């Protein structure tokens, strides 16, 4: 079975939401306060078990878990998968405008 | 009054063309 | 008079041609200003 | 169709104001984002972070918020990053930087008030093109 | 069998006669456009004849034999 | 801009550049008087 | 010597010769159509009218053969479908054998006609010098074209001695040879209607036989013998190539957009066609029409022929090609087997989805689909990192009625992505990609090859008649001008070449 | 109107030397 | 009937021969009146 993971990957909440662990940083500028600062600790300290673990990230301010727990509800966790996070294609994955 | 082929030639051309340069001056001036 | 020679053809010509330049001059300042100029 | 004012009417802050530009004040807020700031955001995007465009909905979710007269001038006398959290000026054009970003030097309140309202205006105008780079040219 | 061009346009006569023509052409011209029957007659809109206030889809005609009303209907569309 | 002392002159200033443009044309004005002999 | 490009013209003042001449061109081309014949019915496979005729296996002949009335063969089949049909000796095989045998007696008679050149007919009775009049010559052709053309209408075409031609309905559904009548009102000028055709050479016919009458009994004015110098044989080349080429236009023409005599189950369908979904519309409303007397989705779809469902698929249409894609429709996409049956996409919402069709423009197409206002509901994306529509996202299903795969439904995104490329080719059918080695490119049908081939040589033959309109005009300046320089200098002559002004 | 009077006086001054010189049977 | 397009033919054809036929009228008096020495 030769699959395509990426477009596989679409069909998972990956494709519904963003995925802590493989989506691409930039993601983050689509909710209020998480980029560039929360943007950064939460991919440089990927993968996490499930969403609510993004809330443990080492040195985070008290104000950044808040804004963190209002957006629980946008993020969602799945496997890694090495062709989203390699090349450091999680920092810029060739998508400009 | 005595018309030649050349002359009738000239005007076709030289009249239309003035009256149109003179529109495309106009249109120089106008704004959106 | 019909009488050809009565202004000279230099006289013409260096006119002539200076109204060409005004027209197209004008043309030109008009590729920056109103309709076309991109403002 | 033609510029109205219901076209030039844009918020003057987060709560509810706003304000009618006159197209006076419009043109000269497009003369002066085109000298200080197109070389950079040319069409409503950002060249040097394409990341980050310069769309209504999208100033609306900056920090703190920049989709009204008053966001918009604050941030080019302070600019900070899309979470409010660090001030750019140095390396972002603003009056606080108009020593190192001298098109800023004689910018005055009603410069940067009719920079915004450019800023907020083109959108109703252009739709998707403006923040939509070369896919909508 | 015929004058020359250079004896005619080097002559009073063809100068006086031109000096009233070619302005009044050209005055002619200019008019067209500045009193804008020049849209009237060729159907071509002027800038605020485009689009109607909100609308961006362009007025493309879609039926051959409909087409001159298709075209009416997008004129009255402008309010 | 030129010091304000000579503002008064801005408009002549702008057209100078051109002149040397005019040497050239002037060069067939002169011919098409002695024509082009 | 003559330069290798005059060769010919030794023919110029020797009827007889150049009668040999002809009568080989017309040997040659009788038997390339007998050669050509026998080559199609060596390889054409007569086992599948519906997705497998001849415009589809590359048939140029089979197609002008089946238009007056040679539907069957000798070994019992017809290009209708029947079998047991005994067609007697006009089958497919005994037209090529009578082009055959037609070639050799051609071929025997220019032997005879170029030895024996010299015959007293072809010399002038006064001068004793070879000479063709060629005025009256055009009136004894003309009425003989006049008498064929009206027989022709009058007995084969209406089968009052003739088998008539081929007719269909609207959809090309069920096409065989058929008397026709005349029209005689003004739909006999629309070009697709059948009786137009013969109410044309009934007409046309009378009018050359009177026209032929006139000029066998009327000399040219003089006026006119001048003007067009008729005793130049080189005249009548000249005029006979430009109706040629108005000719060789019309047939392109008509076997582009289609008429009467170029029928959609002989040539194929046309572009235009597909271009207004022309089959589509009838296959909606048919199946409307069941939906609408009670059928469920299954009944309404498994109704429609699966003929009807082939033309409304682009692999048919003739302006898919390719110059250098060489050999039969089937030779691309493959010999066609089966309707797969109509695929219904739906996203998880349960909302219908329709694919957008590749227009005929496009090589390659996206795959996007919308609901039934246009707005879209899935694609196929290329970057997959901001994808919003990606069929996996949208959970897009299709579900098929009537063919092969009716009421079986799909969910695994591969497959439904597969049908879905498909579908921008309209109806999806099951081919047979092996028996010639297919290679999944398109290629034109016949219409197209057609349509190519008489639009260039139309335009060769523009230049033919300038040319030879031209050599007759100037045939004494044709060597060279005179060995005045007031003829050609201004104000010598008021009127120019006039020396007696 | 600055900018085109001195465009039409530097420009016609060209002519205006030719045109004299003619006049007056000069080393042209 | 006559519809809208047979119409529209009767005026068009009218109009080619009326642009003919006034062009033909024209240089047959023109020839007519200027006419070659010989
Ligand atoms: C130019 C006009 C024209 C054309 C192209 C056709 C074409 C055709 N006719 Mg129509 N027809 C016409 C005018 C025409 N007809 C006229 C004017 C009449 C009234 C007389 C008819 C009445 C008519 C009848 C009654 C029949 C046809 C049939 C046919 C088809 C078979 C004949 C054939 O291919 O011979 C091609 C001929 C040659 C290549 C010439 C060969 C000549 C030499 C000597 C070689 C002979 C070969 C062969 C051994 C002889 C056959 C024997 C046979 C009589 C049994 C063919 C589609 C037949 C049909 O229905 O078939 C399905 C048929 O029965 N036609
Ligand atoms: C009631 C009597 C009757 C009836 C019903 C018909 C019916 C028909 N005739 Mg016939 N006709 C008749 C009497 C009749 N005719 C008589 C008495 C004569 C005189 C002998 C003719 C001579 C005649 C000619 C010469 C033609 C017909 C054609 C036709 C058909 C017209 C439909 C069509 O497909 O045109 C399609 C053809 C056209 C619309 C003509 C196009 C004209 C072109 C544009 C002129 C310029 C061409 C030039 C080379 C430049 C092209 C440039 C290009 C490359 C861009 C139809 C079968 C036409 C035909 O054969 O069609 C297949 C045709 O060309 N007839
Ligand atoms: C009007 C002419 C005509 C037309 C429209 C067709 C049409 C068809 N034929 Mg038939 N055929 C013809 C005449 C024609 N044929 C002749 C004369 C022969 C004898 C050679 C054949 C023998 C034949 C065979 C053996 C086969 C066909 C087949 C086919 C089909 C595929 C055609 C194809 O792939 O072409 C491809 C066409 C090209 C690649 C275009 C060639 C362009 C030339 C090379 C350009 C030359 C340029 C020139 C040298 C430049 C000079 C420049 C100079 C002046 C300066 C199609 C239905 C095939 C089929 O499916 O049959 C069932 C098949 O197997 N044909
Ligand atoms: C009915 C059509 C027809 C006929 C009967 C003729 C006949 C003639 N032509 Mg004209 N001509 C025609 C159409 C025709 N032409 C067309 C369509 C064109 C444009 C292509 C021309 C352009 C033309 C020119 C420019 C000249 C002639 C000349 C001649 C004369 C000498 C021909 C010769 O010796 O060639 C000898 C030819 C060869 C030895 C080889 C030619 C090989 C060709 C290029 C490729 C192979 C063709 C293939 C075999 C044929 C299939 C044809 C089919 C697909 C149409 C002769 C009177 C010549 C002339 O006027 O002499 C005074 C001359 O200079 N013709
Ligand atoms: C570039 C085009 C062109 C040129 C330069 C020539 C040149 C020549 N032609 Mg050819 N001819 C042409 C195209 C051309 N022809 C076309 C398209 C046809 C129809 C098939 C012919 C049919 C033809 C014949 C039958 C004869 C000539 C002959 C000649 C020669 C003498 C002049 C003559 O009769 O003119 C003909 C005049 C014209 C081409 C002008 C036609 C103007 C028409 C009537 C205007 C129609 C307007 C239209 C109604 C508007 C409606 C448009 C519609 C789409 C809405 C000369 C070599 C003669 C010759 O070879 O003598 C030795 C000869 O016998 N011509
Ligand atoms: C003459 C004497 C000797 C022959 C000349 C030498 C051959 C010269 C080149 C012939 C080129 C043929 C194409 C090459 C490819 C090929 O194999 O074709 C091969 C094709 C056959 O195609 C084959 O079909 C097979 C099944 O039957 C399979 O599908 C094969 O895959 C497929 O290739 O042959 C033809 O189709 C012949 C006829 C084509 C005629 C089309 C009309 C277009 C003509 C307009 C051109 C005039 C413009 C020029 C004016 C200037
Ligand atoms: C709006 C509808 C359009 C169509 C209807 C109008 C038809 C006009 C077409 C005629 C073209 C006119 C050409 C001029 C004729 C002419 O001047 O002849 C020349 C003659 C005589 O001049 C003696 O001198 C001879 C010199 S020359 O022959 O004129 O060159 O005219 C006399 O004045
Ligand atoms: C299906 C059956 C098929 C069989 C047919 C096969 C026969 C085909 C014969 C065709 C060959 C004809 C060629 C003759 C060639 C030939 O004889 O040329 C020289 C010839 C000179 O003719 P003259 O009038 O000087 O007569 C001298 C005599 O000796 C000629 O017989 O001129 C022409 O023939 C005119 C047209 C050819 C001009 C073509 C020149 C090409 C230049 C080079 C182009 C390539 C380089 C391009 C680089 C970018
Ligand atoms: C006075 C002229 C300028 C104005 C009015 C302006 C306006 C803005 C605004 C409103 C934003 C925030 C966008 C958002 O939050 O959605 C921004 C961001 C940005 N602009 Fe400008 N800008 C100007 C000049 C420039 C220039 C010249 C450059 C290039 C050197 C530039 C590069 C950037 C970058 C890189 C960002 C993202 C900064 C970050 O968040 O890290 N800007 N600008
Ligand atoms: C003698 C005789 C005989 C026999 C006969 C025969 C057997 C014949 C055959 C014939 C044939 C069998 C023929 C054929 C022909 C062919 C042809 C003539 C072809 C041509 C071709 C062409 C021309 C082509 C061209 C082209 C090409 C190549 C490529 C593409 C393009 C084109 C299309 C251009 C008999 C016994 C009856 C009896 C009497 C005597
Ligand atoms: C040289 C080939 C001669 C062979 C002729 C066999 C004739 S067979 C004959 O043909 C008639 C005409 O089609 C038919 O009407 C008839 O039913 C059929 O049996
Ligand atoms: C040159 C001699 C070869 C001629 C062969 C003549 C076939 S004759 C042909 O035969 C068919 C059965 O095969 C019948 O259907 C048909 O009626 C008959 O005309
Ligand atoms: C491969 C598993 C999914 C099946 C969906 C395939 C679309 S349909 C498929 O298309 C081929 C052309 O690509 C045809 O040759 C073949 O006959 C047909 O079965
Ligand atoms: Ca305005
Ligand atoms: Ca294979
Ligand atoms: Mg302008």
């Amino acid at each position: 079975e030769l699959v395509n993971v990426v477009d596989e990957k679409l069909g998972t909440a990956y494709g519904e939401k963003i995925d802590l662990n493989n989506t691409n940083i930039a993601a983050f500028i689509q909710y209020r306060g998480l980029y560039p600062t929360l943007a950064k600790l939460i991919v440089k300290n990927a993968p996490y078990e499930s969403v609510e673990d993004v809330l443990n990230i080492p040195g985070l301010t008290e104000r950044q878990k808040q804004i963190l727990r209002e957006n629980l509800e946008h993020f969602t966790v799945t496997e890694v998968e090495t062709a989203l996070v390699e090349g450091g294609d999680r920092y810029n994955n060739g998508l400009y405008k | 009054p005595i018309f030649t082929v050349r002359w009738v030639a000239v005007h076709t051309l030289a009249v239309p063309t003035i009256f149109f340069l003179g529109a495309i001056a106009a249109m120089q001036f106008i704004q959106r | 008079m019909s009488e050809g020679g009565r202004i000279p053809l230099w006289i013409v010509a260096t006119v002539a041609g200076m109204g060409v330049i005004v027209i197209v001059g004008l043309f030109f300042y008009g590729a920056y200003a109103g309709l076309g100029s991109s403002l | 169709a033609e510029l109205t004012p219901e076209v030039l009417t844009v918020p003057l802050n987060s709560e509810g104001k706003t304000i009618t530009l006159t197209e006076k004040q419009y043109l000269e807020g497009k003369r002066l984002f085109q000298y200080a700031c197109a070389s950079c955001h040319v069409g409503g995007i950002t060249k040097t972070n394409p990341s980050l465009d310069l769309r209504t909905e999208t100033l609306a979710l900056a920090t703190p918020p920049r989709d009204n007269i008053e966001g918009l001038v604050d941030y080019m006398k302070n600019p900070t990053t899309y979470d409010g959290e660090q001030e750019i000026a140095e390396v972002h054009p603003s009056l606080r930087s108009a020593d190192i970003f001298p098109k800023m030097r004689n910018l005055t309140e009603k410069d940067l008030v009719a920079i915004a309202g450019h800023i907020l205006v083109e959108p109703k105008i252009l739709g998707d093109k403006w923040g939509g780079g070369k896919v909508y040219y | 069998g015929e004058r020359p061009f250079s004896d005619i346009i080097t002559s009073v006569r063809y100068w006086v006669i031109h000096s009233i023509t070619i302005p009044a052409l050209f005055i002619a011209g200019w008019l067209f456009v500045s009193t804008g029957l020049a849209y009237d007659v060729f159907g071509t809109p002027r800038p605020d004849s485009y689009y109607a206030q909100e609308q961006r889809s362009i007025p493309l005609v879609t039926d051959r034999f409909e087409a001159k009303q298709q075209v009416e209907t997008f004129l009255e569309q402008l309010k | 801009k030129l010091p304000e002392a000579y503002a008064i002159f801005d408009p002549l200033v702008d057209v100078l550049p051109v002149i040397p443009v005019l040497f050239l044309a002037l060069a067939f004005v002169w011919q098409a008087a002695v024509g082009f002999r | 010597g003559l330069p290798w490009y005059r060769v010919h013209t030794v023919l110029i003042n020797d009827p007889g010769r150049l009668i040999a001449a002809h009568l080989m061109h017309t040997a040659l081309v009788a038997g390339w159509a007998g050669s050509m014949a026998l080559y199609e019915l060596a390889t054409f496979d007569p086992s599948d009218p519906v997705l497998n005729p001849m415009w589809r296996q590359g048939m140029f002949v089979l197609p002008f053969m089946a238009r007056l009335g040679v539907t069957g063969s000798w070994s019992g089949w017809s290009i209708t479908g029947e079998t047991g049909i005994d067609p007697g000796f006009w089958s497919f095989e005994g037209v090529a054998l009578a082009h055959i045998v037609l070639s050799g007696l051609l071929f025997l008679a220019a032997c005879w006609h170029w030895v024996y050149w010299d015959l007293e007919l072809f010399r002038d009775p006064r001068t004793g010098e070879p000479a063709l009049d060629l005025p009256k010559m055009f009136g004894i052709h003309l009425f003989l074209a006049g008498l064929l053309c009206f027989g022709f209408g009058a007995f084969h075409l209406t089968g009052l001695f003739g088998p008539g031609m081929w007719v269909s309905d609207p959809y090309g559904l069920t096409g065989s040879v058929q008397p026709v009548a005349p029209e005689w009102g003004p739909d006999g000028f629309n070009p697709y209607n059948p009786g137009g055709v013969v109410a044309h050479h009934i007409a046309a016919g009378i009018v050359g036989i009177i026209a032929g009458l006139f000029h066998i009994l009327v000399r040219p004015p003089q006026r006119l013998y001048k003007a067009l110098r008729m005793g130049n044989i080189e005249t009548v080349l000249s005029s006979s190539i430009a109706a040629v080429f108005f000719a060789a236009f019309v047939v392109a023409g008509t076997m582009w957009y289609g008429s009467a005599t170029t029928p959609i189950e002989l040539f194929g369908p046309t572009r235009y066609q597909w271009d207004s979904s022309y089959f589509q519309q009838e296959i909606n409303r048919r199946v409307q029409a069941s939906l609408a007397s009670g059928a469920t989705l299954e009944e309404a779809w498994s109704a429609i022929p699966e003929k009807l469902a082939f033309y409304d698929y682009i692999g048919n249409n003739p302006a898919k090609g390719g110059l250098f894609r060489t050999g039969p429709m089937n030779k691309g996409d493959g010999i066609a087997q089966a309707w797969k049956g109509h695929a219904v996409f739906r996203n998880k919402e349960g909302e219908e989805l329709f694919v957008r069709r590749m227009p005929a423009f496009f090589e390659s197409f996206p795959v996007i689909l919308t609901d039934k206002n246009g707005v879209v509901k899935a694609d196929i994306p290329f970057r997959r990192a901001e994808s919003k529509y990606s069929f996996e996202q949208q959970g897009v299903t299709v579900s098929f009625y009537g063919g092969e795969l009716n009421g079986q439904t799909f969910t695994d995104p591969p497959t439904v992505k597969s049908y879905a490329r498909k579908a921008i080719f309209g109806e999806i059918f099951e081919f047979d990609t092996e028996t010639l080695n297919s290679d999944g490119i398109f290629r034109t049908s016949p219409r197209g090859w057609f349509t190519f081939a008489h639009a260039v040589f139309a335009l060769l033959f523009f230049f033919g008649h300038i040319w030879h309109g031209a050599r007759t005009l100037f045939r004494d300046v044709f060597s060279g001008i005179d060995p005045s320089p007031e003829q050609v200098e201004w104000g010598f002559y008021q009127k120019v070449g006039d020396v007696t002004t | 109107i600055a900018q085109l009077t001195m465009i039409a006086m530097i420009g016609i001054a060209g002519p205006m030397i030719i045109f004299l010189l003619a006049v007056r049977r000069g080393n042209l | 009937t006559i519809t809208p397009s047979l119409k529209g033919f009767f005026i068009g054809l009218l109009s080619g021969a009326v642009v003919l036929g006034l062009t033909f009228a024209v240089l047959i008096a023109i020839s007519q009146i200027d006419k070659v020495q010989r």
